[PDB]
């Protein structure tokens, strides 16, 4: 049994027609100090999987090296490394293998693991310290689970609205809840943002930046009940 | 007296520990394989004889990737040579783990050197049946090494093992001299595919297959990849003509 010292915040994702997005911030905080701010959340392993962490920021670094080393021993002794390769699913089947941790009591902490899969299929699955996992059409830690998903979910309310969905719609609504969060929760306006297409591949953009916030109608509120 | 050779940490009147040299025999015995070490990278090289029409082409694989940057071919009793890999593969790991960095070329040699030494020290384990060539790019430069069942080893230029290492040798040391500024990881892939094809008169009753693999700072980006598809035909021709 632990306690997190340096953390990252929500971890936000959905599924569109053909692929899936995800995206965290890049904040690590420490307590109620915004310490870190070039902390990148979102591990790329391969070219069809995208691994996002929230938790535990030595422990997210842990959970890296663990997944450099998946793709490493992969490569052993196999021809086909690049070919018929790291399958999502495989990604997560062991990170979620890796309950353990919470049953052997020493957790870890912090997992949404988002990718195409080779039979073009989109895998977004959740993972955390419990050793609890579960699917949706959109996922969310912490409090994205909060703000995010309701806004995901009006979007794709069930599966279906999946090939009905556009990666502009989703991309839109995803940099939306960013927004929100960045109003309402210890998070950063400065995120990272990926995307999975069954067609594209990865898209892995960096640097985005919270915009077009609403922030004037303050002035006209003054006191707390004060007219002045 | 004599029977100094029954058990393998024992020493010869002479010094020697014949259990070692008679590995050297198995070694000797099997396909031909080298290293040639270019300008800023390693070209492996093997001879893969073709027993039958039942075995698959191209499927077979010997040579070996540690890690993502050393490259392993070798000679001999070739399950023991997967055993010195699999060990070569976490020695790399565990460096990494701890350093961060992935491991040096000379730093993973005496790795391999140390744990091949160490099967000379009992005589409750058998030595190594392989003499291995292994390789890569690392922080400052190529190394090619070699590494007999003894646990020696030391830097080549150039170096081969198995049943022609003679006439691999003896190209070799053609290229070394006729190639004073460095050959180039293009050249060396070629050259080798030629080298096997030369070393396997020795053998010429069987036909074989070739495989090569390279590291080249600039042709792989430094990482362990194996030549395939036009590469390869443009090499495997470039034996084919010099053959004649």
């Amino acid at each position: 049994t632990q306690q997190p010292i340096v953390t990252g915040t929500s971890v936000i994702s959905m599924k569109y027609d053909n692929g899936v997005i995800i995206a965290a911030d890049n904040l690590g905080s420490y307590g109620s100090l915004l310490r870190f701010n070039g902390v990148e959340r979102l591990i790329p392993v391969g070219d069809n999987t995208v691994v996002g962490i929230s938790g535990d920021i030595s422990d997210m670094q842990h959970i890296e090296r663990l997944l450099k080393d998946l793709v490493t021993e992969n490569a052993y002794d196999n021809p086909l490394a690049d070919a018929e390769a790291l399958e999502p699913s495989y990604i997560f089947e062991y990170l979620a293998t890796v309950y353990q941790r919470r049953s052997k009591m020493n957790p870890l902490w912090n997992i949404i693991v988002a990718g195409v899969q080779s039979n073009g299929d989109q895998f977004l699955r959740y993972v955390n310290l419990l050793g609890v996992t579960y699917s949706s059409p959109t996922l969310a830690t912490g409090f994205g689970a909060h703000m995010a998903n309701p806004l995901l979910r009006k979007v794709v309310d069930r599966e279906s609205d999946i090939p009905k969905t556009t990666v502009q719609v989703a991309e839109e609504a995803i940099v939306n809840a960013m927004r929100v969060l960045y109003y309402r929760d210890r998070s950063s306006r400065n995120f990272s943002l990926a995307i999975i297409d069954k067609n594209t591949g990865l898209t892995f953009k960096k640097n985005l930046q919270v915009e077009n916030m609403k922030w004037d109608f303050a002035k006209d509120i003054k006191g707390y009940g004060q007219k002045i | 007296g004599t029977g100094y050779d029954l058990s393998n940490s024992v020493f010869s009147p002479d010094g020697r520990n014949f259990q070692v040299e008679y590995a050297v025999k198995a070694v000797e015995n099997g396909t031909t394989s080298i290293g040639i070490k270019c300008n800023d990278g390693v070209v492996f090289a093997v001879e893969k004889l073709i027993t039958s029409k039942l075995l698959v082409p191209q499927k077979n694989v010997k040579i070996q990737v540690v890690d993502r940057h050393i490259g392993c071919v070798y000679s001999g009793l070739i399950p023991d040579g997967r055993h010195l890999v699999n060990r070569g593969r976490e020695e790399a790991a565990s460096f990494k783990k701890l350093y961060k960095t992935p491991i040096p070329i000379p730093a993973f040699a005496d790795r391999l050197g140390q744990y091949v030494q160490a099967h000379t020290l009992y005589n409750s384990v058998r030595p190594f049946g392989v003499s291995t060539i292994f390789g890569g790019v690392d922080k400052n430069g190529a190394h090619l090494y070699m590494l007999e069942p003894s646990g020696s080893y030391w830097g080549y230029k150039g170096a081969a093992t198995g049943k022609g290492r003679q006439s691999a040798k003896a190209e070799l040391e053609k290229l070394v001299d006729h190639h004073p500024e460095g050959l180039s990881a293009r050249e060396a892939v070629k050259q080798a595919a030629k080298i096997i094809y030369l070393a396997h008169e020795d053998n010429k009753e069987k036909d074989f297959e070739l495989e090569i693999s390279w590291c080249s700072l600039s042709e792989t980006n430094g990482l362990h990849k194996f030549v395939k598809g036009d590469l390869l035909q443009e090499a495997i021709d470039f034996a084919q003509k010099e053959i004649n």
